[PDB]
RNA sequence: AAAAAAAAAAAACUAGAUACUAACACAUUUAAUUUUUUUUUGUU
C-alpha cells in the first residue's frame, strides 16, 4: 500500500502538472509519463485520468493537454481491455463534432489509434447497443466515429457490420445511422471509395425504400456524397438506383424532392453522354418549376442542378441564354441573397460555372445591373462573381462599350468600399493585366482617384489606394505613361512618412513595383536620396514595413548597388544584422538574401568580419543566421574570399562561434553546388578536428558539411580525402541522440556516392550480423539505407562463395 | 521516442517497397534469399550478363537462360529439376 | 554454440576469431564473412560504456592550426584569435587554384584505417616526418651540441666500429676513415648511403585562370 | 563567481593558479583534469571542488605521488645580516635552526655542462645557498677528533667541524 | 518532415498531379526543407488529391497551396524524390500547440 | 648503479545547477463546397 499508494500519488502529482503547471514542468512530466507508461497499470492511468474529462469546467487547453497524454499512452501500451475502450470513445467520441477542423483532427488521431490498439472485434461490440439508442446526438457522433474506425481498419472489415445495421429490421435509428456511416466513410475514403462502392451498395439500396422519410432522406444524400466523391467511373453501379429516384421525383415533392435532385443531378456528370442529355433535360423542367421554392435547401439543390448540368455537352450555349439564364440571373441575384455568405458562395460559384457555356460578354453583361446596384454588400459579392469569371475566361470576348461599363462599375463600388478585402484589387487588377493595352484611354481617371485616395484621412482607405498602384505598374508601363510613374512615385516618397505602420507597407510595396519597372535614371527622388531615407525605416519594428522595406532595398542592391556610398551600405548592415531578431521568418530570410545583394555590392571583407563578430552571441536565431549570410556572401562573392577567413575564425577557443562556422560552412556548400571541388582538401583537415571532439554537436554538424561535399562532390575524382571523412565517421555509428544519429546517418550516405557501394560496404558486412544485438541492430539501419539507394549495385558486391551459403549462384562462376 | 516510432513505421513501409530490408535479426537463410534474388535478377536484366550466361551456359535460345533464371527464384526448382 | 578451436578451424585467418563470436546466432557464416576479403571490422568502442569518448584522451588535444598554405595568406596576422582586412583577390584567388592546386594534406589515411579514441595522427605525421629528414651519417647541430661532438669529429661509436665492423643493416654506409675518406668528414655529416610517363603524362599544366 | 581569477586554457602551456585543476579546454568548457570532468558553468566547479569524487582524486594523487619520488686544511668565515631584515620575522620557525653545510657532486646542475668536482654548500633559510669548489680530493679529513659521542645533528660533518656564532651572526667551517 | 518528428508522410504511388505549396511554405522541398536549387515537380497519388484537400499546401496542409513544389537537387540525387507522394496527413503536435495556446 | 612493456572511471535512484541542438514554431488565417445534426412537413 504505502509503497504503491506513493505510485497513486506520482500519477495524480503527475496528470496535476500537465493539465495545470509550468511549461518547463509539464513538459518534462510528459517524458516521465511516457517512458514511465508501461510501469503503471492501465487500469489506475485511465481509471484516474478519464473523471478529469467529464466535467465541465475543463478549459480547450487544460483539455488538449489531457487528450495528448490519452494519446501518448495508447500508441504505447498497445492492448487494452473493453471497459476502457467504451470510456475512451465516451469521451473523444464528441471531438469529431466540434467546431473547429482543430479538435475533430487531433479526436480522429485517438479513434484511429485506439483501431488499432483496440482491435477489430472489440469496438463492434462496443458500436452494437451505441447506434440502437433512442438518443439523437449519441448516434450523430458514433456515425462519424464509426466511419473514422471504418478508414483506420479498412472498410470491408467493419462492412458486414454496415449491413446488418442499414438491412436491420428490428430498429430504425439502426437503420438511419447504419446509412449515415456511408455518408462519412465516403467523406473520409475520397476518391477512393471506388472499388468498395458496390458493398457499399448493398447497404444503400434497400435502405432507401423504407416507409419512414427521414432514411429516405439520408439515403438520397449517401448517394450524392458517394457520386460526387466517385466521379466519373462509378456509374455503372448506380444504374439500379437510377430508376427508383424518378419514381421518388415525380411525386414526393417537398423536402424530399430536394434531396433526390441532389442525387440525380450528382449523378449527372459520370453518365454517359446519351443518356446526360435525357435526365438533364428531364431535370431542367422540375427545376424551372421549383425556382420560386422560399425554402433554403431547395434553392441550393437547385443551384447544384444547374451547376452541373452546365457541363453537360447535350445542351447548347443559345439554349442556356434564350430561357435559363435569363431566369438564373434576376431570380438569384435579388439582393436578398448577398446578406448570407453560404449561399452567396453557392450562387456566385454557380454563375462562374454557368460563364464557360455562356459567353462572356453575356455573362459580364448580366453583371453590370448588379454592380451598379445601390447596396454595398451585393456590389461585393457582384465584385466576386466578375473576378472569377475574368480570371477564367479572360477578356478578349469583351467589346468596347462593355469594356467601358465594367471599368466604371468598377471605380464606383470600387471608391465606397468599407471592408477590407483583396476582392477588388485582384480583380478590379484582374481586369487591368487582361485588357492592359486597351486600358489605356481609361487611365487617367483611375490614376486620379488613387491619388485623391491618398489623402482620405481613413486608413484603410488608404491602405486600399496604395495596393492598387502595385497592381497598375506594370500595365502603366504597357500604357507607357512615365510622367505618371513619377509623379506617382514622388506622392508616395512624400507620404511615405505616414505614422500607420499598415499602411505604410503598403506604401513601400507600390515603391517597390514602381522601382523595378522604371528605368533607373530617369526616378526622380532619386534613389541615392531614396535611401538614406529608409534606413530610419528598418528600426520601424512592426512587421510588413519590415518586409516590405528589405526587399525594395535588395532591390536596390540588384539594380542600384553604385549609388549609396559604401559607408552607408554599412549602416544598412549593422542595421539588418540587428533586425534579425525578429520572430518571423520571410522577415528572416530576406535580411540573409540581402546579404548576398550588399556583399555583391561594396565587398566581402567587410561584411564578413561585422557577422563573424555576431557568432558570438548566445542566441541560437543570431548565429545560425549569420551562418546562412556568410554561406550567402561565400556564394556570390566566391568561396575563396570567404573560407580561410572562416577557418581563421573556427580557431577561436569558444564553442558557439566554432559550431557556427561548422554551419556557415555547410550553407555555403551547399549553395555553391558544383565547385565544391577545388576546396575540400583544404576543409578536410578542418573536419578532422570536428569530428574527433568530445561534444556531440561537433560530430553532428560536421557531418552535415559530409552529407552536402559528399554529394556534389562524388565523381570528381578525389575519393581519397573521402575515405578519410568516412574512417573519422564510422565510429560515430553506435551514438544516440535523434539529430546527430540522423546526420551521422546522412553522412554515411553521401559518402556512399562518393565512395561508391562496395568500398562503402567493406567496412558493414562486419558487424552486419555480430553476436551483440546492438552493433546488429545499428548496422542494419545503414544497410537498410545502402539496400534503398542501391539493389542492383551492391550485386556483385555481396561477401557470398559456395561454401559461404547454400545454394549461392551456379552461374556466378561459369568462365567463357 | 516519436522519432523512433516513426524509425519503424518507415521501416515497415520501405520493407514492403523493396521487399528485403534486413531491420535486426534476420535468418541467414532469410538473407540469402534475398541475395540470391538480387543477383539472378542482375543477370537476367542486362543482357550483358544475359548473353555472357547464355552463350556459357550453351544453350540453344536466350529465352532459354532468362526463364532458367527466372525459375530459380523459387526454392523448388532445384527439386524439380532433379525429378526430370 | 560451438567452441571458438572448432570455429577457428573452418577459417583462413583464424586469428581474428574472438571468444565473444563464439556466441553470435551464426557463427560459422559470421566467421566467414568476417575473415572474406576486404571486409573491415566493426569499431572497437561497443562494449565500452564511455560513450565512445572520454576526457582522458582529449583532454590535451590543441584547438586548431590552418594548413601551411592558407598561413601564408597573412590572415593570421591580420585578425586575432588566440587567446578592413584589404587581401587582394587575386592573391587568394591564385591560392587556392593556381598556387595549391595539387596540395593535399600530409596524412589522410588508408582504406584500411579506423579512427580510436585514444589514437592521435599529430603524432604520427611527425613520425613520417621524422623518418623522412632523420638519416644515417648525419647529426643535427642540436644533438651535437647534446653530445658535445664538434663538426669534422668522428662519433664515440667509431672505434667499436673499427673493432666490430660497419652497422649490420647498412652495408652501403660509409663512414670516414674506415670504409670512407676521412677528409670528406666535413660539418655534420660523417657518414652518407652510396648504394615512364605512365601513358598518360599530361605534358602541360594549365590551371583555371580568373580573369 | 570566478573571485576575478584567469583560469589558462589547457593548451597555453604554463603566477600561481588557487586550485592548479579547473582549465578551460581547446572549446569553451571548464574542466577537471583530475575527475576528468566537464562543467558548464563556475558554480558547477565550486560543486566539484566541494564535491565527494574530487577529494577521493585528490587523496588518489596524495598516494599515487608519497609512493615514488699535521696536515693542511680550510675554513670559511661566513657573516650574516646584521638585525636589518630580520626583524620582521621571530615566530620560532626553525629560527633556533643553525645554517647546515653538505657536500655536493657537480653531476647535477640546473645547466648540466661541466661537472667532476664537489662543493661545500652552505644554507640558511632565508639567505641564498652559497658553495666552494674542493679539487682536492682530501683535506682537513679527520680520523676520530672526538672521542666518539653521538648526537648526529645532521651528520658527521656538521658536528665534527662547525661552529655557529649566534650571538653574533657567524658561521665558521673547518 | 525534416524538423517535427511526429508528422507522417503519405508513400504511395504518385499520380500525374503536381503538389502545391502555400506562399509561406513557398519554395521549399517537401523532404530536406531546402530553399535552393530546385529540380523536378512533386506528383502526388489520387489519394491525396480528389476535393478541396488538393488545393492545400503539402507541407502545412493548412492553408491553401499556389505554386508547385520541386524536390532539390540533393533530393533527386539521393533518390529520395521517387519514394512516393510526400504529402504530410497528420498535423503535428507543435502547430494544434500553437492554435490552443493561443487560444 | 637498474626496468614501470603503456589503460582506468561506476552503476542505480532521487532531486537540484547550467549550457545546447533542430533556417523547429511565432500573426496571419476566410469566396466553390460537409459539425450544419430533429420527432418529414412551406401554399395554383
Ligand atoms: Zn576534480
Ligand atoms: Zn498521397
Ligand atoms: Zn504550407
Ligand atoms: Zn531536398
Amino acid at each position: 500500500l504505502n509503497k504503491d499508494e506513493k505510485k497513486e500519488r506520482t500519477l495524480s502529482m503527475l496528470l496535476l502538472k500537465i493539465k495545470n503547471g509550468n511549461t518547463a514542468s509539464r513538459r518534462t512530466s510528459m517524458r516521465i509519463l511516457t517512458d514511465k507508461a508501461v510501469t503503471f497499470g492501465p487500469e489506475m492511468i485511465f481509471n484516474r485520468l478519464l473523471p478529469i474529462l467529464l466535467d465541465r469546467s475543463l478549459e480547450d487547453q487544460e483539455r488538449h493537454l489531457m487528450i495528448k497524454t490519452i494519446d501518448r499512452v495508447l500508441y504505447q501500451l498497445g492492448d487494452l481491455t473493453k471497459p476502457y475502450v467504451h470510456k475512451i470513445l465516451v469521451v473523444a467520441a464528441p471531438l469529431l463534432i466540434d467546431e473547429d477542423p482543430m479538435v475533430r483532427s487531433t479526436g480522429q488521431e485517438i479513434i484511429t489509434n485506439l483501431s488499432t490498439v483496440a482491435g477489430l472485434k472489440t469496438i463492434l461490440t462496443v458500436m452494437r447497443p451505441d447506434i440502437e439508442n433512442e438518443d439523437e446526438y449519441v448516434r450523430n457522433v458514433t456515425s462519424r466515429a464509426a466511419a473514422v474506425v471504418a478508414k483506420a481498419l479498412g472498410v470491408n472489415q467493419l462492412l458486414p457490420f454496415i449491413n446488418a445495421a442499414c438491412h436491420s429490421r428490428k430498429s430504425w435509428k439502426a437503420r438511419h445511422t447504419g446509412i449515415k456511416i456511408v455518408q462519412q466513410i465516403g467523406i473520409l475514403l475520397g476518391i477512393g471509395v471506388l472499388n468498395h462502392l458496390t458493398g457499399l451498395m448493398s447497404c444503400i439500396k434497400d435502405c432507401l425504400m423504407d416507409d419512414h422519410v427521414p432514411v429516405r432522406i439520408v439515403t438520397a444524400h449517401t448517394l450524392s456524397t458517394l457520386a460526387e466523391n466517385s466521379y466519373p467511373y462509378g456509374i455503372e453501379v448506380f444504374n439500379v438506383v437510377l430508376e427508383p429516384l424518378w419514381k421518388g421525383i415525380r411525386s414526393h415533392r417537398g423536402k424530399v424532392l430536394s434531396s433526390f435532385l441532389k442525387a440525380v443531378g450528382s449523378m449527372i456528370p459520370l453518365m454517359d453522354p446519351e443518356y446526360a442529355g435525357y435526365y438533364t433535360t428531364e431535370a431542367m423542367r422540375i427545376i424551372r418549376r421549383e425556382f420560386d421554392s422560399p425554402d433554403d435547401e431547395m434553392k441550393k439543390t437547385i443551384l447544384l442542378v444547374l451547376q452541373k448540368c452546365s457541363a453537360v455537352e447535350s445542351i447548347t450555349p443559345k439554349f442556356l441564354r434564350e430561357e435559363i439564364a435569363p431566369e438564373f440571373f434576376q431570380k438569384f441575384w435579388v439582393r436578398r441573397v448577398a446578406l448570407d455568405r453560404p449561399l452567396n458562395k453557392v450562387v456566385t460559384y454557380t454563375t462562374v460555372t454557368l460563364a464557360k457555356k455562356l459567353g462572356c460578354s453575356y455573362t459580364i453583361d448580366k453583371l453590370l445591373t448588379p454592380l451598379r446596384d445601390e447596396a454595398e454588400p451585393f456590389r461585393t459579392m457582384a465584385v466576386h462573381a466578375v473576378t472569377r469569371t475574368v480570371n477564367l475566361l479572360g477578356t478578349a470576348d469583351l467589346d468596347e462599350r462593355l469594356e467601358t461599363r465594367l471599368i466604371d462599375a468598377l471605380l464606383i463600388a470600387f471608391q465606397e468600399q468599407t471592408n477590407s478585402d483583396s476582392i477588388i484589387f485582384k480583380g478590379f487588377g484582374a481586369v487591368t493585366v487582361s485588357l492592359d493595352i486597351r486600358m489605356k484611354p481609361f487611365l487617367a481617371p483611375i490614376v486620379s482617384t488613387i491619388l485623391n485616395h491618398l489623402k482620405h484621412k481613413t486608413p484603410l482607405v488608404r491602405q486600399h489606394a496604395a495596393d492598387l498602384c502595385a497592381i497598375l505598374i506594370p500595365v502603366i508601363k504597357n500604357c507607357h505613361e512615365f510622367e505618371m510613374l513619377n509623379k506617382l512615385n514622388i506622392i508616395l516618397y512624400e507620404s511615405l512618412g505616414e505614422v500607420y505602420p499598415e499602411v505604410l507597407g503598403s506604401i513601400i510595396n507600390a515603391m517597390y513595383c514602381i522601382t523595378s519597372v522604371m528605368d533607373l535614371d530617369k526616378l526622380q527622388p532619386p534613389i541615392n536620396q531614396i535611401l538614406p531615407t529608409l534606413t530610419p525605416i528598418l528600426r520601424n519594428k512592426h512587421r510588413k514595413v519590415e518586409v516590405n522595406t528589405i526587399k525594395f532595398v535588395g532591390l536596390i542592391g540588384k539594380l542600384a548597388p553604385t549609388y549609396a556610398p559604401p559607408k552607408e551600405w554599412m549602416r544598412i548592415c549593422f542595421e539588418l544584422l540587428e533586425l534579425l531578431k525578429s520572430t518571423n521568418k520571410e522577415i528572416r530570410r530576406s535580411a540573409n538574401a540581402t546579404f548576398g545583394f550588399i556583399a555583391e555590392a561594396i565587398g566581402p571583407h567587410d561584411v564578413l568580419v561585422a557577422l563573424l563578430n555576431n557568432l558570438k552571441v548566445q542566441e541560437r536565431q543570431l548565429r545560425v543566421c549569420t551562418a546562412v549570410a556568410i554561406g550567402i556572401v561565400a556564394k556570390v562573392c566566391g568561396p575563396y574570399n570567404v573560407l580561410p577567413v572562416i577557418m581563421n575564425e573556427y580557431t577561436t577557443p569558444e564553442t558557439n562561434v566554432q559550431n557556427g562556422v561548422l554551419k556557415a560552412m555547410s550553407f555555403m556548400f551547399e549553395y555553391i553546388g558544383n565547385m565544391s571541388k577545388d576546396y575540400i582538401y583544404f576543409i578536410t583537415p578542418l573536419l578532422e578536428d570536428a569530428l574527433t571532439d568530445r561534444d556531440l554537436v561537433h560530430r553532428q554538424t560536421a557531418s552535415n558539411v559530409i552529407t552536402h561535399l559528399a554529394l556534389n562532390c562524388s565523381g570528381t575524382g578525389h575519393e581519397d580525402a573521402f575515405i578519410h571523412l568516412m574512417n573519422l565517421l564510422i565510429p560515430n555509428i553506435f551514438e544516440t541522440s535523434p539529430h546527430a544519429i540522423m546526420r551521422i546517418l546522412e553522412g554515411l550516405e553521401a559518402l556512399s556516392q562518393a565512395l561508391g557501394p562496395g568500398l562503402f560496404m567493406n567496412y558493414i558486412w562486419a558487424g552486419l550480423f555480430h553476436p551483440a544485438k546492438n552493433v546488429r541492430k545499428a548496422f542494419w539501419r545503414v544497410y537498410n539505407n545502402m539496400y534503398v539507394m542501391y539493389q542492383d549495385a551492391m550485386v556483385p558486391f555481396y561477401p557470398v562463395t559456395p561454401d559461404n551459403n547454400e545454394e549461392y549462384i551456379e552461374e556466378l562462376d561459369l568462365v567463357l | 521516442m516519436a522519432e523512433k516510432q516513426r524509425q519503424l513505421k518507415l521501416q515497415k513501409i520501405y520493407k514492403q517497397k523493396y521487399i528485403g530490408l534486413g531491420d535486426e535479426s534476420t535468418t541467414r537463410e532469410q538473407w540469402q534469399r534475398n541475395v540470391r534474388n538480387d543477383t539472378l535478377n542482375t543477370l537476367q536484366g542486362h543482357s550483358a550478363s544475359l548473353e555472357y550466361v547464355s552463350l556459357s551456359r550453351g544453350d540453344l535460345s536466350i529465352r532459354d537462360t532468362r526463364i532458367h533464371l527466372l525459375k530459380s527464384m523459387s526454392p523448388g526448382y532445384k527439386a524439380y529439376l532433379r525429378e526430370e | 554454440k560451438p567452441s571458438l578451436s572448432q570455429l577457428k578451424s573452418q577459417v583462413p585467418y583464424p586469428q581474428i576469431i574472438e571468444w565473444y563470436d563464439c556466441d553470435a546466432r551464426y557463427p560459422g557464416l559470421l566467421a566467414s564473412i568476417k575473415c572474406t576479403k576486404n571486409v573491415i571490422p566493426v569499431p572497437s568502442h561497443w562494449q565500452s560504456k564511455k560513450e565512445y569518448l572520454s576526457g582522458r584522451s582529449l583532454l590535451g588535444k590543441r584547438p586548431f592550426e590552418l594548413p601551411d598554405i592558407i598561413k601564408k595568406t597573412n590572415i593570421e596576422q591580420m585578425r586575432s584569435t588566440l587567446p578592413a582586412l584589404d587581401l587582394d583577390y587575386k592573391k587568394l584567388h591564385d591560392v587556392f587554384f593556381k598556387i595549391g592546386a595539387n596540395w593535399k594534406p600530409d596524412h589522410l589515411l588508408c582504406f584500411g584505417d579506423v579512427y580510436y579514441e585514444n589514437r592521435n595522427l599529430f603524432e604520427e605525421t611527425n613520425w613520417k616526418r621524422m623518418v623522412d629528414h632523420k638519416r644515417p651519417g648525419r647529426i643535427s647541430q642540436e644533438l651535437r651540441a647534446i653530445m658535445n661532438l664538434p663538426e669534422g669529429q668522428l662519433p664515440p661509436w667509431c672505434m667499436k666500429m673499427k673493432d666490430i665492423g660497419l652497422p649490420t643493416g647498412y652495408p652501403d654506409l660509409k663512414i670516414a676513415g674506415l670504409n670512407w675518406d676521412i677528409t670528406n668528414l666535413k660539418g655534420d655529416v660523417y657518414g652518407k648511403i652510396i648504394p615512364r610517363n605512365y601513358f598518360g603524362a599530361l605534358i602541360s599544366f594549365e590551371t583555371p585562370e580568373f580573369e | 563567481l570566478s573571485k576575478g581569477e584567469n583560469v589558462p586554457y589547457t593548451f597555453q602551456d604554463e603566477q600561481v593558479r588557487s586550485n592548479p585543476y579547473i582549465y578551460k579546454n581547446h572549446s569553451g568548457k571548464l574542466v577537471c583534469k583530475l575527475c576528468n570532468t566537464m562543467h558548464m558553468s563556475w558554480s558547477s566547479v565550486e560543486r566539484h571542488l566541494g564535491g565527494k569524487k574530487h577529494g577521493l582524486n585528490v587523496l588518489r594523487r596524495g598516494i599515487s605521488i608519497e609512493k615514488s619520488s699535521g696536515s693542511v686544511g680550510l675554513a670559511i668565515q661566513v657573516n650574516y645580516s646584521s638585525e636589518v631584515k630580520e626583524n620582521s620575522v621571530d615566530s620560532d620557525d626553525k629560527a633556533k635552526v643553525p645554517p647546515l653545510i653538505r657536500i655536493v657532486s657537480g653531476l647535477e646542475l640546473s645547466d648540466t655542462k661541466q661537472k667532476g668536482k664537489k662543493f661545500l654548500v652552505i644554507a640558511y633559510e632565508p639567505f641564498e645557498n652559497i658553495a666552494i669548489e674542493l679539487p682536492p680530493n682530501e683535506i682537513l679529513f679527520s680520523e676520530n677528533n672526538d672521542m666518539d659521542n653521538n648526537n648526529d645533528g645532521v651528520d658527521e660533518l656538521n658536528k665534527k667541524c662547525t661552529f655557529w656564532d649566534a650571538i653574533s651572526k657567524l658561521y665558521y667551517v673547518q | 518532415s525534416r524538423h517535427q518528428f511526429d508528422l507522417i508522410m503519405c508513400l504511395k504511388q504518385p499520380g500525374v498531379q503536381t503538389g502545391l505549396l502555400c506562399e509561406k511554405c513557398d519554395g521549399k522541398c517537401p523532404i530536406c526543407d531546402s530553399y535552393v536549387r530546385p529540380k523536378r515537380k512533386v506528383r502526388v497519388c489520387e489519394n491525396c488529391s480528389f476535393g478541396k484537400q488538393a488545393k492545400n499546401c503539402i507541407i502545412c496542409n493548412l492553408n491553401v497551396g499556389v505554386n508547385d513544389a520541386f524536390y532539390c537537387w540533393e533530393c533527386c540525387r539521393l533518390g529520395k524524390d521517387k519514394d512516393g507522394c510526400p504529402r504530410i496527413l497528420n498535423l503535428g503536435s507543435n502547430r494544434l500547440d500553437r492554435h490552443f495556446e493561443k487560444k
